[PDB]
RNA sequence: GCUGGAGAUACGCUUUGACUCGGGGAUGUCCGAAUGGGGAAACCCACCUCGUAAGAGGUAUCCGCAAGGAUGGGAACUCAGGGAACUGAAACAUCUCAGUACCUGAAGGAGAAGAAAGAGAAUUCGAUUCCGUUAGUAGCGGCGAGCGAACCCGGAUCAGCCCAAACCGAAACGCUUGCGUUUCGGGGUUGUAGGACCAUCAAGCCGAAGUGGCUGGAAAGCUACACCUCAGAAGGUGAGAGUCCUGUAGGCGAACGAGCCUGAGUAGGUCGUUGUUCGUGAAACGAUGACUGAAUCCGCGCGGACCACCGCGCAAGGCUAAAUACUCCCAGUGACCGAUAGCGCAUAGUACCGUGAGGGAAAGGUGAAAAGAA
RNA sequence: GGACCGAACCGGUGCCUGCUGAAACAGUCUCGGAUGAGUUGUGUUUAGGAGUGAAAAGCUAACCGAACCUGGAGAUAGCUAG
RNA sequence: CCGGAAGGAGUGGUGGAGCCGACUGAAGUGCGGAUGCCGGCAUGAGUAACGAUAAAAGAAGUGAGAAUCUUCUUCGCCGUAAGGACAAGGGUUCCUGGGGAAGGGUCGUCCGCCCAGGGAAAGUCGGGACCUAAGGUGAGGCCGAACGGCGCAGCCGAUGGACAG
RNA sequence: UUGGAAACGCGACGGUGCCAAGAAAAGCUUCUAAACGUUGAAACAUGAUUGCCCGUACCGCAAACCGACACAGGUGUCCGAG
């Protein structure tokens, strides 16, 4: 189902002041291809999007001591929708 | 595999060659110069048993066969 | 809870789901207040998804 | 590392319940049950006090202060009492809480 | 009470019985025999059906009509095909190491073998296996180094059962006419010859009995009196506790969960070889790779060239518990270890070294209680 | 044009320097080839008594008259140490 | 101090929980050596070195602390490079804000080091849903004590072909 | 702006000479078999919706890769002004 395919929302002083030009972006499950998570923030949201792009992300720290670390991995999404699409508070941010 | 139809793995066997050549002949006796391992095989025709077939076949199975089908058959 | 209709079962599983994500959207920004109700959520998915496959195996045997 | 409690990791008493030290300082002490730690045999009472200086994290107090604090035992306050002192007990019978089963020594109830 | 190690704050759950324990169900991404197709393991690409889509299911080869079965894995053990050298012989060819090491195949909780064409010299025994013993005997041997049985006898364990065949009823395809190759019931299964055809254990609960004084930081220690004992095994608790805690001494215990015929390309043989104490030795016998090739109850195999007599067996079809082996796993125990010891590891096949196969560490200790020092 | 000079590039001539190095093969100087039997990238194939080799017993993952790893294996040691 | 020796006891100091003596029994039982083994610490010695002979100077700033960090102005060095863009390979080393034990051949307020947070966007660039080379693999098929070796079509395989900013 | 220089890039699949004689397959353009179609085809035009998976940071002649090192070594291509 759409819900769980959506991860949760980026948070930064990018993707934030990128809000403001209608932009929406957001982290998403690795294995998920564009036009699924287009539909999903499609229909999570109500919106019409006419762009998206993703990119896969990978991180990796150390807890101290021996513990060797590394971090999970993940994916991210960047849409745009129609002029007057812009979500709503979830976007109020 | 050389597996014979009813047949052969082909086995093996050490081949010795003895010298002084003169055991129960009165003489000293028999020296043996060595050992080794050897095999061998053997023949290739074909016949049939169910719809068709082509198999190998040993003299034995040459032999057999005309004596009767078995279960296999020329 | 069983009672439900199938068609419930749906509708009831895609709500406490929409509900999940929205915690983590919440959690995300930081202000998860309630980190119990994530758990609940989740239990209450798990329940649904026995039940329905208890009405599985009942009656078609 | 050790392993923890032997004692099949059974506690003798509830949390509810009036007991008294039996060894050590506050031999002889009683109070109620503040807490019980089966799996790491550890009994919270108001008997054994400590004083705690917490260090100062200056949260909610820069400088720090001294708390003074009830420091747990085990298995040595004893059990719960009746005629005014420690006791074996025994399983007993059914009541009008039939389902539980109570406890006494050469007596009673608790 | 719980909220995994974790020693962490916050959110909470739980007499409607949580948590933990014993038992079942259900969910179980992707890779891996992997098996829709490909592939640089965990990834990239499809097709068929159901579905409103979201989602679900199918798509490898090999035996089978079909049910159904097989691919892979497994410490050591078992069987099998293949099969070393160092080394000893104070050199080295035979010989030995040794059918050891190793590779490969097949399988199970074991496997192997097994129901006399035997062992053997009493006209004795009576499947197989394993242990003792015979016995370093009898033997084998550049008769050197060295290798080495079996019978009798004592024990563990002990069962033997089914087929093909003569002869009946076909039925199908076989032919000059009441028969003959593979099938299906009956029938029939052997040597002191028979058969034909004809007169308890898993979760768990119950469980006896000690108080005063003393040294102490603290008592289990000392002391004074006292109790139990089918229970004095053991751990724990401020130092050593039968009677403070946890306790198989004893007792109980589950939803529901484990336990005329008798075998032919056969026996036999010649050539090449080999097992057995068996090194070609007077070399039987088994086993075969090439070529050959019989008899059947006054019948056939064997008794260590061979012959006669005397004596023991019935091959050329199958199945078969238990006594046997091993330790990945579990419990108990120890004139075993206790931090350079003991597994490599008080845990890590980690760090580190190597392209790789592969190799591969050291490392423990506050205190009784964190009261962990405001 | 297996011609000439000569950068890149491939190489390694003589001297020095380095010799617990800057480097387990190097540096400066000098020197050979430099349209050819040339140089180089990616993919790939051949290996242990085996491969390769315009041939030194060279090379085959920094010491090859027979590589490495594990194993037989505590080989054997008329020898030396203790 | 004692016994003939190996050795044994007294006393005092530490230490903080197990242990002498006697008799018998069993040993992984007695160390200076092995270019022995593991570990620790010495000597060489405050010695050699601090890794290209492309130099550096002053002012100002920050800081507990500056020859070494920042800023300014000069100076010197490369410039078919000692500039720039890629593939391979590496794996967050990038940017911001902090830090300063250890790495940095000295220092260190700095860093490719430590901590946290962010950054990476493709119908059209490269690859894939396209193609084939060497090579690999391969139903059927040809061999082979086992394991296995070959082999047509086919399939895989860019280093090349095709393809819209 | 005027004047000049100039590629190994572009026009190109130009020219000429040489011998050692210089991949394949798909996309692509033509032809038909078969099939549907010959009322509603090809193709053109205009509007619309549609655009998947992976790689993109940074080092990359070097302190970020191979050299146990913040090592005087090694590392394929491209640009490299006056
Ligand atoms: C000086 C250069 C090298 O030495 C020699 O050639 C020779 C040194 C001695 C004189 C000689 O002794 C003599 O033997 C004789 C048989 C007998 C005589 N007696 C009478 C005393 C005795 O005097 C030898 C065998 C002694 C022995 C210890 C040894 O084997 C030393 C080996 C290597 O360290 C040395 C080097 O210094 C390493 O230099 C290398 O050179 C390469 C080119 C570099 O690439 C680099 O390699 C990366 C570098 O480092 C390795
Ligand atoms: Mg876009
Ligand atoms: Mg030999
Ligand atoms: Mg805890
Ligand atoms: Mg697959
Ligand atoms: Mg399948
Ligand atoms: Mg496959
Ligand atoms: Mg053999
Ligand atoms: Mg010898
Ligand atoms: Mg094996
Ligand atoms: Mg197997
Ligand atoms: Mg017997
Ligand atoms: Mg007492
Ligand atoms: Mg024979
Ligand atoms: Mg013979
Ligand atoms: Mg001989
Ligand atoms: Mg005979
Ligand atoms: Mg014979
Ligand atoms: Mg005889
Ligand atoms: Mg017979
Ligand atoms: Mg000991
Ligand atoms: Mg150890
Ligand atoms: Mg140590
Ligand atoms: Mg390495
Ligand atoms: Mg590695
Ligand atoms: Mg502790
Ligand atoms: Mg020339
Ligand atoms: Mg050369
Ligand atoms: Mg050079
Ligand atoms: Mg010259
Ligand atoms: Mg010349
Ligand atoms: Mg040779
Ligand atoms: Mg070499
Ligand atoms: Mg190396
Ligand atoms: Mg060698
Ligand atoms: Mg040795
Ligand atoms: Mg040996
Ligand atoms: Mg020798
Ligand atoms: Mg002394
Ligand atoms: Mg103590
Ligand atoms: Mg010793
Ligand atoms: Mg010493
Ligand atoms: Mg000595
Ligand atoms: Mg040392
Ligand atoms: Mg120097
Ligand atoms: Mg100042
Ligand atoms: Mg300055
Ligand atoms: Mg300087
Ligand atoms: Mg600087
Ligand atoms: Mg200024
Ligand atoms: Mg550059
Ligand atoms: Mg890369
Ligand atoms: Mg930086
Ligand atoms: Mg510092
Ligand atoms: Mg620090
Ligand atoms: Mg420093
Ligand atoms: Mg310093
Ligand atoms: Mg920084
Ligand atoms: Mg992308
Ligand atoms: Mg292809
Ligand atoms: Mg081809
Ligand atoms: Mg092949
Ligand atoms: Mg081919
Ligand atoms: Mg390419
Ligand atoms: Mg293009
Ligand atoms: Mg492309
Ligand atoms: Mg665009
Ligand atoms: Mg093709
Ligand atoms: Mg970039
Ligand atoms: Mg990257
Ligand atoms: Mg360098
Ligand atoms: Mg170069
Ligand atoms: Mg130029
Ligand atoms: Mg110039």
């Amino acid at each position: 189902s759409h819900y769980d395919i959506l991860q949760a929302p980026v948070i930064s002083e990018k993707a934030y002041s990128a809000m403001e030009r209608g932009v929406y972006s957001f982290w998403v499950s690795p294995k998920a291809t564009k036009t699924e998570i287009k539909d999903a923030i499609q229909q999570a949201f109500g919106v019409r999007v006419i762009g998206i792009s993703t990119m896969n992300v990978p991180g990796k720290r150390k807890r101290v001591g021996r513990f060797i670390g590394q971090r999970n991995d993940r994916k991210k999404a960047i849409v745009r929708l129609a002029e007057g699409q812009s979500i709503e508070a979830l976007a109020g941010q | 595999y050389l597996t014979g139809k009813k047949n052969l793995v082909v086995n093996s066997v050490i081949r010795r060659g003895k010298a002084r050549a003169d055991g129960g002949v009165g003489r000293k006796t028999t020296g043996i110069t060595k050992r080794v391992q050897r095999a061998n095989l053997h023949k290739k025709a074909i016949r049939e048993n169910g719809q068709v077939k082509t198999v190998w076949l040993s003299a034995n199975a040459l032999r057999t066969l005309s004596k009767g089908p078995y279960k296999g058959i020329e | 809870m069983r009672n439900l209709q199938a068609t419930d079962f749906a509708k009831e599983i895609d709500a406490r789901k929409k509900e999940l994500m929205e915690l983590r959207f919440q959690a995300a920004a930081g202000q998860l207040a309630q980190p119990h109700r994530v758990r609940q959520l989740r239990r209450e998915v798990a329940q649904l998804n026995t039940v329905k496959a208890e009405l599985a195996r009942k009656g078609e045997q | 590392p050790s392993a923890g409690s032997h004692h099949n990791d059974k506690l003798h008493f509830k949390k509810g319940d009036t007991v008294i030290v039996l060894s050590g300082k506050h031999k002889g002490q009683t109070g109620k049950v503040l807490l019980a730690l089966p799996r790491d045999q550890k009994v919270v009472v108001e008997g054994v006090n400590v004083i705690t200086k917490n260090v100062k994290p200056s949260m909610t107090n820069p400088q720090g202060g001294q708390e003074q604090r009830e420091l747990a035992l085990h298995a040595s306050k004893v059990a719960l009492v009746d005629p005014e002192t420690g006791k074996a007990t025994r399983v007993r019978k059914q009541i009008v809480d039939g389902k539980k089963v109570r406890v006494a020594v050469a007596s009673g109830k608790t």
